[PDB]
RNA sequence: UGGGAGAGGUA
């Protein structure tokens, strides 16, 4: 909110990212990376990877 | 948690079929005391009484008595008879042999 | 938990009545602004 | 461990102990299932005294 | 120690009519940098629903309240957002309560470097508030008498 | 008649064939008898002396100033004036 | 005049079929919204029976079949408001 | 004794190792798949304890092994209450609780009793002190003496 | 994570 907009630029920000759900590999499987393709959505910022 | 709502991976719900037949008694006796308060025609208040009488038959039995009635799949849905009752039934896939 | 017999009977309304905890009265779940 | 219940408006007739043959209430009260069956689908009154 | 009753709704009454003269925008901004800085984050059409003071008393205390609270920004701060913007100590103490790094906590951690809850955020922003009311008082009767 | 059936709409619709449908003038006529229960109804209950009572204190409740003025009348400074 | 004109309540609702809901029950719903429009209709206004009577069996099949065919049941107001949003954006 | 900020920075990572090793417990309580929906939808005020990144959560787990491993009773004392998160006065309650009576010599005639609180807690404050002591050296030696792998390296 | 269908395959 604006309220919150105004102490924001008082304080500051907090973490917030606790819970991490990241993707892992599977058990037993390896074997080198060959392609990564990131889709993303038409008004979503892309990041230096994609 | 015997008829259990379990989601899955898009947010979208995939109920048990039970939580189906238990909605439709439910509505259709809740309108059966709305018509009787209502002081509804002779007519209307007989078929929803037979519409009370074919829910729960097929909530206890889904393919016994008449048409079975199907889901939104267009698949006959498990009553408890059928979850006890037959090949895939609580018996022989649950207390005989378990994982 | 140490039982001698299983017996199997009809069931009357007092004793459906008997197991019951409440009378469910509405057919909608659960909500879906929060889920309780 | 724990159930509800529903209080139903009008009386309903159990599936189990009218439409598995011998279907008990055709057997006790000496009708026949076709009579019981028209009985319980509102087509034909019934007297009972 | 804290003030009496009545010094604590006087200052209360004179710090909102000051806080409904700033929230106009009419402080000349190079009198002082932290409001300039702190009335950059609203914008300028505002609604006006409190009472508003005159020009030169609004001056009067705009400047004792920037020479007595220039060696902090924290305390400050409360004090604008709780009487220039009009926000409540309730929604202060929560954002509070919602930023705040770890600290060490005695009587109830036992030493824990753990986060401060929200009563005792709310007492602290309480007693942020009574301190910067206790440097305002004196300070402003000099300045009135 | 009354056979094997089993689907329900079907013995509904069965139940339903047996009264006719309406023509161009007749449930204006059917709309006149029910306006006349209503009539009737109201011309019974319009001489009964407690259910006058009840509408004047319902008026001095409504004049003292804590209930809207929508929960008890509908239609036909003037109503004030009459019940006066 | 309630059993006179249950063909209009199955002409109304032989569209709303396939909506998640029984055609049984549809029927049975609209049978509550003709009695609604039975006890309210008036006759002055030259209009015979049946342009009062099918907004009411309208309304009923609608809050019938908006409301009991889905478990995760979103109320009336929040789904025309996520469908206005859906059709402007 | 310790410093302050040395017990700050021993603190901060025997608090970390005490809720790595507390999220791996037989014990828990049940939570069913209507209550994930409520807590991911409206979560509680507070929210849950930071873990360790299992390697340094494993190697402070060998440093107590090699030092508390003779004391019994100061590593169960210290693993209530690092992991299980009770407060000293709890612990020298509970203590206060199974307390057997042993024979003391050091007010009056030496009477046979049960020992009060105020022992209890004096005895837990000590055995607390006395712990973090020995583990602190032999903890600052082990994070010194850990190679610190990098990120991948591109050759060609 | 968990549930239900449809298709294919192995013994």
């Amino acid at each position: 909110t604006p309220e919150e907009k105004l102490l924001r630029a008082i304080f500051g920000e907090k973490a917030s990212d606790v819970k991490d759900s990241s993707l892992r590999v599977p058990n037993g499987v390896s074997g080198t990376v060959i392609d990564v393709q990131v889709f993303t959505r038409d008004g979503v910022e892309k990041d230096k990877r994609a | 948690d015997l008829r259990p709502l379990v989601p899955l991976d898009g947010g979208r719900f995939a109920t048990s079929d039970l939580n189906d037949l238990y909605r439709r008694v439910i509505n259709r006796n809740n309108r059966l005391k709305r018509l009787l308060d209502l002081a509804a025609p002779d007519i209307i208040v007989r078929n929803e009484k037979r519409m009370l009488q074919e829910a729960v038959d097929a909530l206890l039995d889904n393919g016994r008595r008449g048409r079975a009635i199907t889901g939104s799949n267009k698949r006959p849905l498990k009553s408890l008879a059928d979850m006890i009752k037959g090949k895939q039934g609580r018996f022989r896939q649950n207390l005989l042999g378990k994982r | 938990e140490e039982f001698d017999a299983i017996k199997i009977a009809l069931a009357s309304p007092d004793m459906i009545r008997s197991w019951s905890f409440g009378e469910v009265k509405k057919p909608e779940t659960i909500n879906y602004r929060t889920f309780k | 461990e724990r159930m509800g219940h529903i209080e139903l408006a009008s009386p309903t007739a159990h599936i189990w102990f009218l439409k598995s043959l011998p279907s008990r209430i055709g057997l006790l009260l000496d009708m026949p299932l076709r009579d019981i069956e028209r009985v319980l689908y509102f087509e034909s009154y019934v007297v009972i005294e | 120690l804290n003030l009496t009753k009545e010094q604590h709704e006087w200052l209360n009454g004179w710090l909102e009519l000051w806080g409904a003269w700033v929230y106009s925008g009419r402080l000349e901004k190079r009198m002082s940098s932290v409001i300039a800085k702190f009335m950059e984050s609203v914008e300028p059409g505002r609604v006006m629903t409190r009472p508003m003071c005159n020009d030169d008393d609004g001056m009067l205390i705009s400047q004792v309240v920037d020479s007595v609270m220039y060696i902090d920004k924290k305390a400050f701060g409360i004090l604008l957002s709780y009487y220039a913007h009009g926000s409540s100590k309730h929604a202060i103490a929560s954002y509070y309560h919602r930023v705040a790094r770890p600290r060490k906590m005695l009587c109830r951690g036992g030493g824990r470097i753990q986060k401060p809850s929200l009563a005792t955020c709310r007492r602290e922003v309480d007693e942020i508030l009574n301190a910067s009311l206790f440097m305002i008082y004196p300070v402003l009767d000099s300045a009135f008498k | 008649e009354i056979g094997r059936t089993t689907d329900p709409v079907r013995m509904y619709m069965r139940e339903m064939g047996t009264v006719e449908l309406l023509t161009r003038e007749g449930e204006i006529d059917i709309a006149k008898r029910i306006e006349d229960g209503i009539n009737q109804v109201q011309c019974s209950v319009a001489e009964y002396p407690e259910a006058i009572t009840y509408l004047l204190e319902q008026y001095d409740r409504v004049e003292a100033e804590e209930a809207r003025l929508s929960d008890l009348i509908t239609g036909f400074e003037l109503a004030r004036e009459k019940f006066a | 005049m309630v059993e006179a004109n249950l063909r209009l309540v199955i002409s109304i609702a032989k569209k709303y079929t396939n909506r998640g809901l029984q055609f049984l029950d549809l029927i049975q719903e609209g049978n509550i919204g003709l009695m609604k429009a039975v006890d309210k209709f008036e006759y002055r206004r030259g209009y015979k029976f049946s342009t009062y009577a099918t907004w009411w069996i309208r309304q009923a099949i609608t809050r019938s079949i908006a409301d009991q065919a889905r478990t995760i049941r979103i109320p009336v107001h929040m789904i025309e408001t996520i469908n206005k949003l859906n059709r402007i954006s």
